[PDB]
């Protein structure tokens, strides 16, 4: 018995539309699964079906199983950030004998990057005193579309680009950190190996 | 909840046994099973064990298992040798698989060390927002640095005023390693909180960045002559500047 996710990635934005495939391999009539796992916690049920044509819903997803192709296709009308997390497909037996089991698929990572209506692309240098030998640069407010790449430089660490949502004003930025445990670092040498806009913004610090 | 599993996390250095306790809070779904999650993130079943007194044994790549239901509401797991971490769920349901679905608990994550004096606490570091920044956009970007642990095992939080703060904040989903391909590397953690430049401008208010070390137990081997790398809270804190 087998369970196929096709698909390791998905990448979407707001508001996009959703599909993701499971294909099995059974010789029995099987009953099919959707479990979600959110980063922290473990799986969670979604929902089950186990005759032709039997259509399962929880959350605004929905999956209908289908003899013909054996398929059990996961889908949204709109995802939103919220449902950034790692969805499994699964199978076992509806009968009672029995293992007791279920055989999961390799588990799709659906990653939903929100839609920066406002793009204003800057890097900027912070700095400490309390410790750090060190200096980090705030690459920040980009668009979904770039791609922060790790350093060619091995003396240099860069996170990947990471979304913060301040409620309250309905506001997501992107932002990536990158930092140097050494001098040779000023903040427009700092995501050279990165393509970014032409139009990135690179104050200065201090005065006079 | 209806399924609570201890311990929690646990330490364990290589060719060694830990025990893992499961406990049933509702006869509804009266099947337990057993589940591990590999580190490349694959769920394979372990074991069902319906009736008191059943015992069932099984090898996988990474880890030696021993299940025993005890009671109605009691499932054990004993985890023997284990060169490789692993996350194991315990799960009820009113069937079989198939027949009704499985709840997954909490889950007991296990984390393997093939040495035990790689372990480091985090240095945690604040880095306060930009003039720039703040000038361009009217808001303010504290970052947070946690460098230098092993092993992997940091929560980090912010708390602003005494309180936890979740809005305005994103964490790196995994941390990255500082001696990348090292197999006992040392891993850094980056965070960010963004306030409005007029909440940071206020020097009433106060922002710490808050690291969960976990490490080694409440007593272990430690022959080592530097402080013993325990569970512990590492901070940084810096003040509102109205600058």
């Amino acid at each position: 018995d087998s369970v196929t996710q096709t698909e390791g990635q998905v990448a979407l934005s707001e508001e996009d539309f959703l599909t993701i495939h499971c294909n099995y391999s059974a010789s029995g009539y099987p009953a099919l699964f959707w479990y979600v796992q959110y980063p922290g916690e473990g799986p969670q049920f979604l929902f089950r079906a186990s005759r032709d044509k039997e259509k399962g819903s929880s959350r605004g997803f929905e999956a209908t199983y289908n003899k013909e192709t054996t398929s059990f296709h996961l889908q949204k009308a709109s995802v939103q950030e919220s449902d950034s997390a790692v969805y499994y497909c699964a199978l076992g037996d509806p009968t009672g004998a029995n293992t007791g089991k279920l055989t999961f698929g390799h588990g799709t990572i659906l990653r939903v990057h929100p839609n920066i209506q406002n793009p204003d692309p800057a890097v900027y240098q912070l700095r400490d005193s309390k410790s750090s030998d060190k200096s980090v640069c705030l690459f920040t407010d980009f668009d979904s579309q770039t791609n922060v790449s790790q350093s060619k430089d091995s003396d240099v660490y860069i996170t990947d680009k990471c979304v913060l949502d301040m409620r309250s004003m309905d506001f997501k930025s992107n932002s990536a950190v990158a930092w140097s445990n050494k001098s040779d670092f000023a903040c427009a040498n700092a995501f050279n190996n990165s393509i970014i806009p032409e139009d990135t913004f690179f104050p200065s610090p201090e005065s006079s | 909840t209806l399924l609570e599993q201890n311990p929690r996390w646990r330490l364990v250095p290589r060719g060694q046994a830990v025990n893992l306790r499961c406990i049933l809070k509702n006869s509804q779904y009266p099947w337990m099973s057993w589940y591990q999650q590999d580190l490349q993130k694959q769920l394979q079943w372990l074991f069902t064990l319906r009736s008191p007194g059943d015992k069932e044994v099984k090898s996988l790549p990474g880890a030696d298992y021993l299940a025993t239901r005890v009671t109605d509401t009691e499932l054990r797991l004993q985890v023997a040798n284990m060169s490789q971490g692993r996350t194991l769920y315990c799960t009820c349901s009113a069937g079989r698989g198939g027949y009704a679905e499985q709840f997954f608990g909490p889950g007991t994550r296990l984390t393997v060390l093939e040495d035990l004096k790689n372990v480091f606490p985090p240095e945690v570091a604040v880095f306060e927002p930009s003039e720039a920044e703040i000038s361009h956009t009217q808001k303010a970007t504290l970052v947070c640095l946690a460098t230098g642990f092993y092993p992997d095992h940091v929560e980090l939080s912010w708390w602003v005023n005494g309180k936890e703060v979740h809005s305005g904040v994103c964490t790196d989903p995994q941390p990255l390693k500082e001696q990348p391909a090292l197999n006992d590397s040392r891993y850094a953690l980056s965070s960010r909180l963004r306030v409005s430049a007029t909440f940071w401008q206020n020097p009433r208010n106060h922002f710490r960045c808050q690291v969960q070390f976990y490490g080694l137990s409440e007593n272990d081997e430690w022959t080592q002559d530097r402080a013993k790398p325990v569970t512990q809270i590492v901070s940084a804190e810096a003040w509102g500047r109205a600058d």
